[PDB]
């Protein structure tokens, strides 16, 4: 026999999932783990240094890293990039340089994102003033720095625009920024105020459908933010909770702790009991399903002390993860139906993201 | 005031989670790690910058402005993790929020532990 | 039963078994690269009775896959006989030598 | 009315302090230094170590010496091996020393790193996989040059009588002795007899180390000696750890870092356990036997706490035992060894423990 490489993944794209591992324990060797959700196997890796951040390109060909180097490790000098890796051979390929302010954080989704068509990639950065940085994927260059969004946080693209994204603000509304062909910015509006910040602070994690996005809050209220027009049109609140909820003090919490199914418009949240001040990133007790049209909840499950989540739209799919573990839900169907879980995907996970099969 | 000054205190009570200061730290508490509430560990670096919390003291009824300065410039302590979320908010409130990496701005960025200093009255 | 430590050809594994790990007993897992070299086991085959020679070429270049660890000693040797010794990391001439896991590739009759 | 300061000192002094190298084997590119109160159990501090880092603390108790590779971008880039130099009492990193990119990269055996009884060279293990051995000027701050002689050979037993001279074991079974001269060069060598059969008794590489002879213990449970008292180097050996009894339940030796020497008593102690036979060399002790190499027997047995390494205190009479995770500390200032306490969780993968040098001149 002989040893080989050069070998690509034995599962088609379609069946790949990412789960990204801080590796808090050791943060200097983060990783992302690629699983077969079919079937639980374990199908590779890729590296990702201190506190790496990861998406797939919507064209599902290459995998994107954004992570932290320095010379010697904890001493010498700083390397803030983003790396373009093969998502097939698992391969590196190319290196983009950032500016040494790229988010270092846990795995909100919208901390490190793409613009609908592809083209460039929208990074978060805190230096600790905040701004948001595009990157230019075919030029491999870092192209613009949108200073406009200083005091905003998280990148939520619109679906029904190629290179358009908004941004949750301190004064409560939301700004939105369309990038030109260049990836320079060409336009920018902000919204009316669609939250309180004091009194109704809102999760950042967004659910979000083609052309409106729905957010919840840390007191279980809902609002959200409609943009099929040039202005965003935001509303809010109405409650997801009824007079019971109300008496045992449920709210939502965790991470990446929404998601939305867009063919019902049905909105998945994690929930927990006994809900007070400084408990917002508690384990789901279950798992809320509601209707948006409707205002309503429509079922309730068991949450598995779930965190994260994420949905798969043409395979009526969801994940969650509770740190360690994903599990594989069927939501084809109003109430979701556990499929199977993935014991030991990770030591420190907060987040999990399908391949794409969309394409752009 | 053994309340206000930790190094006075058992030894167990202020490496426990549950410690009144401790109320909004994401983080391996730096008394665990060789260093104490107030100072880091050897050879690790003060972040000039922190998130806030706002606690309260159960034995003397007020309330108290913490700054959860990092130490840095070494890997992981991995001793002492707590994630402890009063009054925490999202990044859109950045400086009460307590998912990011506080040493970010230093010359070396790697997390090694938090701890709780104690600013003032709230 | 390749991805359990008690397989026979893994006899003198200290290391990750490679087929944990998106590779096989005899291919990398995608992105890692084969080391040159490896310390050789002498490994006894519970089918026909006969011994076999098993070159443990390690996959390199990423980190640790952390998946079926195992320490198996089987006719193993210090570094004094060092191509018998599996406490070194066969990496350690791969132009990148973080380790990854290792494979277990069969050579022939001993 | 607080404020946060660094810039602060280890808060234990040096006589109470332990060096526990955690490889942290499942994210082995994050591998360091715990640093112990072994009286109390106290975590003191810590010294980050990158890609298999090894250490040692400078003879005069100064500094700690460590060994790692980095590459420019971890799992690609270019490599560059190293010895820092890290203040022990600041724990900070004071000074890199370049190495050719072939120092060893295995698990934390003592000899794979060293230094001369005088403390001015450091004297490592390379492996490309040809091996030799890498002298350091520590003055200097320079690597010297390869020891080509050692090619064939492995591991390091400095010569505590004489100033800048080690021994390695070869394959041929016996011991190559180097003489350094002042600048760090060969400047003479000399090959001992064989000492062991490296077919039929093959010894652990770890020395019961004394002043002018070291003693090594073998897979069957045999102890080979070399006599470095003369002008050149004397072997004998094998005569049996074990008694009949012993010899029938199959008792062998088994670990890594698995003996120790008591150079005031001659107490020699090794980690055994029974049941021996092809492939149990590592396994956790059952039992440490503690031997009498003057009479040549056995004069205690203690439960081995599943220990694997351990390593001895001359200054305090002191033995710690390490089983991966643990430490354990013992008294053995008598020849029954007396458990102290144990640190639970002192790392998640390490096999070597070692003591902050307390005199030793
Ligand atoms: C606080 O600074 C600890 C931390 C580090 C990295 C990510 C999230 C939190
Ligand atoms: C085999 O190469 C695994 C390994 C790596 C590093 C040190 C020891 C063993």
């Amino acid at each position: 026999e002989v040893l080989t490489g050069g070998h690509s993944v034995s599962a088609p794209q379609e069946n790949r999932i990412y789960v990204m591992d801080s590796v808090f324990m050791h943060l200097t060797e983060s990783r992302v783990h690629v699983y077969d959700y079919t079937n639980g196997k374990f199908l590779g890796m890729v590296p990702t240094a201190f506190n790496g951040h990861v998406q797939v390109s919507n064209d599902g060909k290459k995998i994107y890293t954004m992570t932290t180097y320095h010379e010697r490790i904890t001493r010498g000098k700083r390397s803030d990039v983003v790396e373009v890796w093969d998502a097939d051979k698992l391969t590196f390929e190319k290196e983009i340089s950032l500016p040494p302010k790229r988010v270092q954080g846990l795995n909100y989704d919208g901390l490190f994102r793409q613009t609908t068509d592809g083209k460039f990639i929208v990074l978060q950065n805190a230096s600790p003033a905040t701004s948001i940085g595009i990157v230019d994927v075919a030029k491999g260059d870092y192209v613009e720095d949108v200073t406009a969004a200083a005091g905003c946080w998280s990148v939520i693209p619109q679906p029904n625009r190629p290179r358009s994204f908004m941004t949750i603000c301190g004064d409560g509304g939301l700004l939105t920024i369309n990038l030109g062909e260049d990836g320079k910015v060409a336009s920018q509006s902000r919204s009316k105020q669609m939250f309180s910040v004091k009194d109704d602070p809102i999760f950042i994690a967004p659910a979000l459908d083609k052309d409106k996005a729905h957010f919840v809050s840390y007191y279980g209220n809902v609002y959200s933010a409609d943009f099929s027009g040039d202005e965003v049109k935001v509303d809010g609140p109405w409650s997801l909770l009824n007079d019971e909820d109300k008496a045992k003090n449920w709210v939502p919490g965790g991470y990446n702790l929404v998601g939305l199914h867009r063919a019902s418009g049905r909105m998945y949240v994690f929930m927990h009991p006994d809900g007070k001040e400084g408990t917002h990133k508690f384990p789901a007790a279950e798992i809320w399903v509601m209707d948006t049209k409707t205002k309503q909840r429509v079922a309730r499950i068991p949450g598995r002390d779930a965190l994260s989540m994420t949905i798969d739209q043409q395979r009526n799919l969801m994940l969650t993860l509770d740190g360690g573990n994903v599990n594989v839900y069927d939501i084809s169907q109003p109430e979701p139906k556990l499929l199977r879980t993935i014991e030991g995907a990770a030591e420190a996970s907060l987040q999990v993201q399908f391949h794409p099969v969309g394409g752009t | 005031h053994i309340s206000l000054n930790p190094d006075l205190a058992n030894e167990d009570e202020v490496n426990s989670c549950d410690y009144w200061r401790h109320c909004a730290v994401d983080g391996f508490l730096c008394s665990c790690c060789g260093g104490t509430t107030t100072t880091c560990p050897p050879g690790s670096t003060p972040s000039p910058i922190s998130w806030i919390g706002t606690c309260h003291n159960p034995h003397d009824g007020k309330d108290y402005l913490i700054s959860y300065h990092d130490c840095c410039g070494k890997t992981a302590c991995g001793r002492c993790q707590c994630n402890t979320q009063t009054r925490e908010r999202p990044g859109y409130e950045f400086f009460l929020h307590n998912d990011v990496n506080w040493c970010m701005a230093n010359e070396n960025s790697t997390f090694h532990c938090t701890t709780s200093v104690l600013v003032g009255l709230a």
